[PDB]
């Protein structure tokens, strides 16, 4: 089975390079081309270009021939994309695919690139009340890296949550969560967000009070 | 460069739908060996895009039958027999016959269902964030239909632009409608020095804004 492993998720301080890592397995190295792929958040896939190990010829689309080299190490079946001189438009996906010459192409599973120089940070939570139905959030901000987990009532109230996208602010993440209950449970009943983060190792929670 | 355009931008679709793409290069893909390299992907969030179609019209290995690819020259299209909930996604196409390689700008697929107007929701900082001395005002627009839509802040009478950061959600799971959260950031300092905060929610569903306030 062709089989490309690609390396984990890099956290990158604005300014410095990364080097990514393409293992392949299931071929013959030396004779398939890879190619690199670039995804924003959100965004289409841009060709980055392609490189043979084989014989180390390439070719770089234009738009990254500044910021992209491509190298090999054939003595563990590893190419490499290294990226420099990381700006907040280079973070994204990276894919790494392979093929041989005439014959489809295998896609890796992608390598996140996140552009900050924050440190761990564990977020703020605070409670968002209003001024049949109520809704009520949780604003959870200021934390680093991705992900946190948010919950209501510790799991038991599921349905009629929005939990949206986090989104980078001077370096540093923010995300809200909305929740959806009848005016006949809130206020008389406890709605409380859940916020873990794990890379900080904490976990807090936040009632939602009336104003 | 080639020149890769698709359409529609979006198609809603029923399960059990025909379905229909297209695929248009700016010029010729013919390869000089004689071969059309273009390809036809799926991508579903948070994974790597899947490959559908290779060579115009050839299934990859493992893809189910309702998937079909034709084309010659510059025209291609690929057509699903009886759309299934796995099929929704991003489709692209590639063409890899002239460097640099050139991808389509995407095709969603996604649910189609009854227009829903956004159920709006205001609010301001938390006294807790105040007390650290930071600012957000937080506006929900939830649970609507089609996923265009458009959010304006307003402080005192007057639009507001700067600060303002939007998250939108995929299509839900349960009622195949789309959220939306803005929140405009500020300094505690100018917060306290206006009144009435206001965002405005403008969707197809309707001719005026749905509009949401509150006074400090
Ligand atoms: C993300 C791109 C995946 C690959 C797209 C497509 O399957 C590849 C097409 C290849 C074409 C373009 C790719 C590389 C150019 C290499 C030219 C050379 O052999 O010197 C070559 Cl000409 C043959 C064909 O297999």
């Amino acid at each position: 089975k062709v089989q490309l492993q690609q390396s984990g998720a890099e956290l990158v301080k604005p300014g410095a390079s990364v080097k990514l890592s393409c293992k392949a397995s299931g071929y013959t190295f030396t004779e398939y081309f890879i190619h690199w792929v670039k995804q924003r958040s959100g965004q289409g896939l841009e060709w980055i270009g392609w490189f043979y190990p084989g014989s180390g010829s390439l070719n770089y689309n234009g738009k990254f021939k500044d910021k992209a080299t491509f190298t090999a190490d054939k003595s563990s079946s590893t190419v490499y994309l290294e990226l420099s001189r990381l700006t907040s438009e280079d973070s994204a996906v990276y894919f790494c695919a392979s093929h041989a010459y005439d014959k489809e192409p295998y896609w890796g599973q992608g390598t996140l690139v996140t552009v900050s120089a924050a440190k761990t940070t564990p977020p703020s939570v605070y409670p968002l009340a209003p001024g049949s139905m109520v809704t009520l959030g949780c604003l959870v901000k200021g934390y680093f890296p991705e992900p946190v987990t948010v919950t209501w009532n510790s799991g038991s109230l599921s349905s009629g949550v929005h939990t949206f996208p986090a989104v980078l602010q001077s370096d540093l993440y923010t995300l809200s969560s909305s929740v959806t209950v009848p005016s006949s449970t809130w206020p008389s009943e406890t709605v409380t967000c859940n916020v873990a983060h794990p890379a900080s190792s904490t976990k807090v929670d936040k009632k939602i009070v009336p104003r | 460069d080639v020149l890769m355009t698709q359409t529609p931008l979006s198609l809603p679709v029923s399960l059990g739908d025909q379905a229909s793409i297209s695929c248009r290069s700016s010029q010729s893909i013919v390869h000089s060996n004689g071969n059309t390299y273009l390809e036809w992907y799926l991508q579903k969030p948070g994974q790597s895009p899947k490959l559908l179609i290779y060579k115009v019209s050839n299934r990859f290995s493992g893809v189910p039958d309702r998937f079909s690819g034709s084309g010659s020259g510059t025209d291609f299209t690929l057509k699903i027999n009886r759309v299934e909930a796995e099929d929704l996604g991003i489709y692209y196409c590639l063409q890899g016959s002239h460097v640099p390689l050139t991808f389509g700008a995407g095709t969603t697929l996604e649910l189609k269902r009854a227009d829903a107007a956004p159920t709006v929701s205001i609010f301001p900082p938390s006294s807790e964030q105040l007390t650290s001395g930071g600012a957000s005002v937080v506006c929900f627009l939830n649970n609507f239909y089609p996923k265009d839509i458009n959010v304006k802040w307003k402080i005192d009478g007057s639009e507001r632009q700067n600060g303002v950061l939007n998250s939108w959600t995929d299509q839900d799971s349960k009622d195949s409608t789309y959220s939306m959260s803005s929140t405009l950031t500020l300094t505690k300092d100018e917060y306290e020095r206006h009144n009435s905060y206001t965002c405005e929610a403008t969707h197809k569903t309707s001719t005026s804004p749905i509009v949401k306030s509150f006074n400090r």
